[PDB]
């Protein structure tokens, strides 16, 4: 059961490095590909993320795009760099400038053939394919456009199999670009109806991680790429090891989504401690569940205290009781009982694998289904709204060439996904 | 016994030109200036 | 002055080089030992 | 990746030489074209291509050309120290003159000269791979600036189309004046440069004179100070094509950020740890102080003040050891203040970079060496002001066509200066119109 | 079974010495023509190829000709050139002078005696002759004329014999000669005639090959021709070593031709793999299945995806499994079956031979019959035309003493040889 | 392999001096005709054998002939430097001039000289066994070249038949004169040498003028430097002859490409690389860049501008460090171009040729030394401009009989001005007519 990994953009492809070194780190692969593991656990599910090349040699099963190469010729001279496949990297000759319909119709057009070249060539070589796995952000402009357009063409060329995003969202306050909400809206608007399921990550949130829970002192990028490169490796985990109660991407979904629309998720991950600290109290499941509700530990912006959960889901790794898990998810959803929703009879599902990421004795991540997702689309709205009224950029879209009609599109689709998750949470029973 | 040198290679052509004296007072024959240079060069060697 | 030219880009008779002292001018293009039979035939290059 | 510079007229030539002795000294390349032959670092990095083309001996050629009427200032690049630097061919000087005069320039001298400009463009350009646009210094207020650069901008924007074309442009001080008929010449040229460009930078030779006042200590400064702190704007700009860094600028980013609508381009120029030797050592310079000093009136380049206006969209770029952290509190703490104010439309305003690159300390220079700087462009409506201001001299000077009959006699229709004149009154009414402030209730 | 080889003109005198390069090589016949090699395999069908000189020495059935001896004087100068026998060498004393009719009548006539003596003389010395090989570009003058009219008398005196070239054909984007179109039209017409099978090459796909899957920094003509002489080596590979499935050339021609003038292929071979890649990816047979079909490992400028299959043979050298290959050729029929044409079950032929070239794993040579052939014939035949209306360069031809009435007839068959595939492409059972 | 050289008169013996200088120095052959104990070669090789044959006893002699009326240039050949490399004997000189006179040289004169001169071809021819052509070097403007060039090349066409015959011709320069009968002259040499060669290569001397004034830095050029650059552009063409290449390419091949009607066979020329030594070592000098140049209009050597025509067919020699990937890239490119033009009957434009040996540097020259260089002969309408104003100045000079009774009385008839006059109107004729385009396809 394989996953097929794209990194897209700049933050994709950084985000994408850091998750090739932790999965890379976990099976003890050498950055020459050589294994050099200690367990026969690490090579029997080696097949999953990587390609065996002749002689030992293992190749990680990825495809990395972008308009310049500069994000390219530098993920290309990192540490564990030279893994990749030369063939793999697909690079164009100029920019998105930050611009959707530039990415999107122009050189996205160009360049898109070769990607789904490669992307099936890739996909083809397998024995039994599972879901795909993309890494980008929605505030950029080949990120964003390339990304959905990529999204679009696998979705019509694979329509059984499981699309799976990890996407980076503009922060309410980090104003790193001024054409955010436009790029945001239409990404957005294609990824609701290509998605099966999709992951949102606010920076904001793991800059509130690093400073309130780790106290790190002068946190950079490195940091933020490992959380969630974390996330991201633990999500599939029990995918390629054994357990007591094993799970897999597509029940995930069919256990997560109520309704088709409703697929965007929050992420969690626990045992996060300073090492001053951790000496003085040893791990154990009430610790962390306690750790893994506590609203200081989730990578969004929206608080849990102004919604409702619809689902939720815990995946445990490491050597534990399955009692302290069954009476650990039953006594928080008792205590907590005003927060879930009522005509559930269970809200939580449990998973336990027996590994643990090394130096932890035990780690769960945790994935949450919350309406309170409906406060910041509703941001991303008002800034279109406030931006969309006065022209304030679009000649450049209108010279790229897409008709207006399609921003007033993406607006009202945007509008009534909010509107459905906002009638979901206050739905009542007479 | 020629240097591999940039301004040997650039003036040992010109030096070795059977039109020596008709390139006197032009920009060429100047050592100290690049060529088409445009300020006046003498064309006497009392002057030059 | 004169030596013999070498045959990188093909020919086997000998050439003549006259005044090897002048460096030539213009850019010298990029070379390299990759030919078509050490591709189509050494695919012993590594021996893991 | 590459990017070719035109240089027209004596402040542009002149801005150019800070300009290349700069570049060199980053990249390390000696005055007379040749790599150091006893530097053995191993890692022939790339990034001189920006700027440099191989010949294939190692000797490095720069990507310019110094256009001229008159003689003698490429007669002192010809003579100079950097004489074996440039392609003789590069170097491009006229027999006379514009003269003062825009109608000299464009109609008269300037149309003999200009196929010459064109065919070594053309030549560059056939030599690059990733062409991603020109860069242009010149000055509205004298002949040859004006004339050629808006025939030459013309041409090349027929010829060349979609590329993008940033000019850097001295414009005449609002009280500090060298000639007599500067309104006039900035009128005209400020008529082709509205069609003709894609970023306008603004410089008033008052405000870096203020500055090299009150920063640095300096009661005499002289031309070479103000082209030493162009050429660091420009080398500031333009790091972002040239170094690692944690979130890169691609030229066509700035055109999507600043100009919300195409008329609106000109562009506020500020440049924040400027400082003397001796100050240096008695400061930390954090982050966010200089991003408190680039929003300081007395940081600007351009005699206009902010206070006037209201901002549309901010680039900052900082350079040097900086981490993310501080860039996101510095711009959360500048949106907190109440005395500045961006106009409604705009709710996401500001665009970061961050370069890895510390800025380049030049021998004979005054500024201190420090580990970090920031550089900002930002578009505001304040703007408006400058040219109110040129276009009452304009009014003052053309009720008795004081000066006219030369301009007439070089080759000009007196219509054009009316029809000039509606222009930028027009320019005038769009500044007004975009600084409204509407309320859609209705 | 002994084949006689013919070099005709400049580009075949060329890859011929390299052709003799890579066979004395596979056979270890050291360049003074002593045997050399090191297995009874190499020794029990030299025959093929080499008569036997008295004490020990081989020499190859081959013979040159030229129009002017620059270029048996440049191979003569080579490091195999002394293996070929003196007399084998005819030449003129004037240049072809880039024209078809002076190359095939006035110093045609002249010389023709002289190498049809040489010729009768090495095949009536073979216990059993099989085919004749003839390499020659059809846009020159005397490799154009002078090899057709060659071949014509061959065919007039061995009828029953297979008659097989291999052909340089002109680029659709650059030119190297003007009067390129009228030599080609004219060669055509005789071979749809006289030949049994043809082999066509453009320059612009063994440049896009270099390019594109070698990444070549500078390729020469030595690539190119080493190219041309690996297929033309490998097609005769089954005739003269042991294999489980052996095949021939008249098995090839009976499996690969439906009708008789359906007789141009398309050729490729499949381990083309740079030098940076190859440490990256093992051989195997569905990576070479795969590679096999991919129109970047084709060796024309035409691609199949315009055109359908009628049919295609795949030689598979190295030890491997049959279930392999017959399931690889189910399985891409399958696949794509919209592009093989449909009254014929089964289009794939394949062949396994148990001995692979030195120092690779495994190799094939692919044969392919695509209609897509038509677009080129359909482009010189329309740059003809614009020539011929005017009597843009005919002078020439007709001093030497051509009827326009030839030309009228070359016309005239290669329209009708397009119609007669355009025809088959859109057939239908009805 | 071998070729026969003729040198007519003044220009055409004075090229020759520069030409055999050339061969000499890429040869190795010493002034004397004594190879140097020293140029020794691996293997034994005949490359020289295209330009000179041995005596046996090691001295080289070369296969041409000086043929002229006045004594004094030969007299200057028998006295200088070169003496002993020619055999005297081939060395031949009249008593008196043809007087800028067309019919002096050619019934009176030349008559009583030409003899001799057929004598020595013949003896030549016989000491060949692959004779493949005759190379022709004379001026149309004076008397004794047109004249007697043309009766020579009449009885070699009755004696020799099919071979080749490839004439370099001087024409009158478009405004530069140096005699008042000019016209008259080239229109009676042009009706002669009509029929009688297979390919024409014009050159003016304003045209290397202006090459030597703009390209490289002589302000005043004179006839050696002339001499100099056609006998690079000979040595160009004919070093496919001389060397090992990649393309090879026989002089018959240029007479099939180029010419695709009988009359239509006036060729134009040009030559990339002349550039001065100071320039070649700022630039780099690529395939593409020298392709593009060849086909700008300051790399003529005659003065004609292609934009007012159409190409029919070009032929390009690269020589040196050339690989053919970029040759076809390049020509690719060029027809991309928008300003160059071919007839739409011409769709297979372009014939190619690659050879190994790069240029050679001659120490006394004005010529960089570069590693590559292209040569180029192309057939283009645009010449049909240069012959009308040769007819205009013709019908000038003959509406009034200006000069005529010279001419009369050295023996022609008056009805041969108005012969020759209808057939340059015919020519002009044909080059309207080729240049239409066939669109009635109904
Ligand atoms: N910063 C700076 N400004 C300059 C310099 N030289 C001139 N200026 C200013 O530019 C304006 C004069 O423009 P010029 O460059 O002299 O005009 P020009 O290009 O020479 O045009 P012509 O007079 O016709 O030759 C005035 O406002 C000067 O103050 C300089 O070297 N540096
Ligand atoms: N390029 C070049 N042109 C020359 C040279 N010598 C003469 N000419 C030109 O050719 C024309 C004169 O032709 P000539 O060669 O002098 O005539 P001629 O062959 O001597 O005929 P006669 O005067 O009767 O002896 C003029 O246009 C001269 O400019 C030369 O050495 N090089
Ligand atoms: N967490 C994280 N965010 C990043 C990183 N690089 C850029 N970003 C953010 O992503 C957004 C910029 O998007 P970008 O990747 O440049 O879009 P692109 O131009 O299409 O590649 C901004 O919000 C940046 O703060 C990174 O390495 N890590
Ligand atoms: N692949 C290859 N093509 C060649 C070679 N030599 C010439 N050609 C091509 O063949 C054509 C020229 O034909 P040529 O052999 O000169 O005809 P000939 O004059 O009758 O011998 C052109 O398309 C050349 O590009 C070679 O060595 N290899
Ligand atoms: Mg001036
Ligand atoms: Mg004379």
């Amino acid at each position: 059961r394989e996953i097929v990994c794209v990194q897209a953009g700049q933050c994709g492809n950084q985000i994408g490095s850091k998750f090739w070194e932790v999965i890379s780190d976990e099976h003890g692969v050498d950055p020459t590909g050589t294994y050099q593991g200690d367990s026969d656990l690490q090579l029997e599910r080696i097949n999953v993320y990587f390609d065996e090349a002749t002689g030992g040699r293992y190749v990680p099963r990825s495809v990395l795009i972008d308009l310049e190469p500069g994000t390219m010729d530098s993920v290309r001279a990192g540490p564990y760099g030279q893994i990749f496949r030369p063939d793999n990297f697909i690079f164009g000759q100029s920019g998105a400038g930050n611009n959707w319909a530039k990415g999107h119709y122009t050189e996205g057009a160009e360049l898109i053939d070769s990607v789904l070249d490669v992307c099936c060539k890739e996909a083809e070589s397998c024995d039994c394919l599972q879901g795909f796995q993309i890494c980008h952000s929605l505030g950029g402009g080949t990120g964003s456009g390339m990304g959905t357009l990529l999204i679009s063409k696998l979705r019509e060329q694979y329509p059984d199999r499981i699309m799976m995003t990890f996407s980076i969202i503009p922060s309410p306050k980090v104003s790193d670009t001024v054409v955010e909400p436009y790029n945001t809206t239409l990404s957005v608007h294609q990824l609701v109806e290509n998605s099966d399921e999709s992951m949102c990550i606010d920076n904001e949130a793991l800059y509130d991680i690093c400073f309130r829970t780790l106290k790190l002192t002068t946190p950079t990028f490195g940091d933020l790429n490992h959380l969630v490169s974390a996330v991201v490796s633990g999500v599939t985990c029990c995918l390629r090891f054994p357990g007591q109660l094993n799970s897999d991407l597509r029940k995930l979904a069919v256990n997560l989504v109520p309704f088709p629309r409703l697929h965007f998720f929050m992420m969690g991950f626990a045992p996060l401690t300073s090492r001053g600290s951790q000496q003085y109290r040893g791990l154990s499941v009430p610790e962390l569940t306690q750790q893994m509700f506590d609203a200081k530990n989730m990578m969004q912006a929206a608080d849990p205290r102004h919604g409702r959960y619809l689902t939720a889901s815990a995946l445990f790794r490491g050597r534990m009781s399955t009692k302290e898990v069954d009476e650990q998810m039953l006594n928080v959803q008792n205590k907590n009982s005003s927060y879930f929703i009522e005509w559930i009879p269970n809200n939580i599902k449990s998973s336990v694998c027996d590994i643990p990421p090394k130096g932890l004795k035990m780690a769960v991540t945790f994935i949450g289904n919350n309406t309170c997702i409906q406060e910041m689309f509703r941001r991303v709205g008002e800034q279109f709204t406030l931006m969309f009224r006065r022209k304030a950029f679009l000649h450049w879209y209108t010279g790229e060439g897409m008709d207006e009609m399609e921003f007033t599109e993406a607006e009202s689709n945007m509008n009534d996904l909010v509107s459905e998750y906002q009638q979901y949470q206050d739905a009542t029973i007479e | 016994p020629v240097s591999p040198a940039l301004a040997v290679q650039q003036r040992l052509i010109t030096d070795m030109s059977s039109s020596m004296p008709l390139f006197a007072g032009t920009a060429k024959v100047q050592k100290y200036a690049i060529p088409r240079y445009a300020g006046h060069v003498p064309s006497f060697p009392r002057n030059v | 002055m004169c030596s013999v030219h070498s045959n990188p880009l093909g020919g086997s008779r000998s050439r003549l080089h006259i005044a090897p002292q002048i460096i030539p001018a213009g850019r010298q293009g990029s070379r390299d030992g990759t030919t078509v039979r050490e591709l189509t035939s050494n695919h012993y290059s590594s021996g893991r | 990746r590459e990017a070719i510079c035109i240089h027209i007229g004596q402040a542009g030539c002149q801005v150019g030489n800070a300009c290349w002795e700069l570049f060199c000294l980053e990249h390390g390349i000696q005055p007379d074209g040749a790599m150091p032959s006893d530097k053995t670092i191993g890692v022939e990095d790339d990034a001189f291509n920006t700027f440099f083309s191989e010949t294939g001996a190692g000797k490095h050629v720069p990507r310019a050309v110094f256009l001229d009427l008159e003689p003698t200032v490429v007669d002192e690049v010809r003579t100079g120290t950097y004489r074996q630097l440039f392609h003789p061919e590069q170097l491009i000087s006229g027999k006379e003159d514009a003269a003062n005069n825009y109608a000299r320039g464009h109609y008269t001298i300037g149309k003999e000269i200009v196929d010459l400009c064109l065919d070594r463009i053309r030549k560059l350009a056939d030599n690059c791979t990733g062409l991603q646009g020109f860069l242009v210094y010149h000055a509205v207020g004298g002949g040859t600036g004006s004339g050629l650069g808006a025939l030459l901008l013309e041409r090349l924007s027929v010829d060349y189309g979609k590329k993008s074309k940033l000019g850097y442009t001295v414009y005449p001080s609002p009280q500090v004046s060298t000639a007599v008929v500067e309104p006039y010449n900035s009128v005209l040229s400020t008529h082709s440069l509205l069609e003709h460009t894609d970023v306008a930078a603004m410089l008033d030779n008052e405000a870096i004179y203020d500055l090299t006042r009150r920063n640095l200590d300096i009661e005499r400064p002289t031309y070479t100070n103000l082209n030493r702190l162009i050429g660091q704007v420009v080398s500031s700009l333009t790091a972002s094509l040239r170094f690692d860094g944690a979130l890169n600028v691609d030229l066509t980013e700035f055109q999507t950020n600043l100009v919300p609508y195409p008329r609106i381009h000109f562009v506020l120029t500020s440049y924040a740890p400027v400082i003397s030797a001796e100050k240096a050592y008695h400061e930390q310079l954090s982050v966010s102080e200089i991003s408190n000093a680039v929003f300081e009136p007395a940081s600007m380049m351009t005699k206009c003040d902010p206070r006037h206006g209201k901002y549309m969209a901010c680039c900052l770029m900082y350079r040097g050891d900086v981490v993310p952290k501080d860039v996101n509190a510095a711009v959360a703490t500048i949106k907190t203040k109440r005395t500045i104010q961006f106009v409604d439309w705009s709710p996401t305003g500001f665009k970061c970079g961050i370069n890895y690159q510390p800025p380049t300390v030049v021998p004979g220079g005054d500024l201190a060496k420090v580990q970090r700087a920031v550089c900002m462009i930002a578009n505001s409506t304040a703007i408006a002001e400058v040219f109110a201001r040129i276009d009452h001299k304009f009014d003052l000077m053309y009720s008795k066509r004081a000066f006219v009959h030369w301009y007439v006699g070089e080759g000009m229709e007196e219509g054009e200066f009316s029809e000039a004149r509606e222009d930028l009154a027009a320019l005038e009414k769009d500044y007004e119109e975009v600084g409204a402030e509407s309320a859609d209730m209705d």
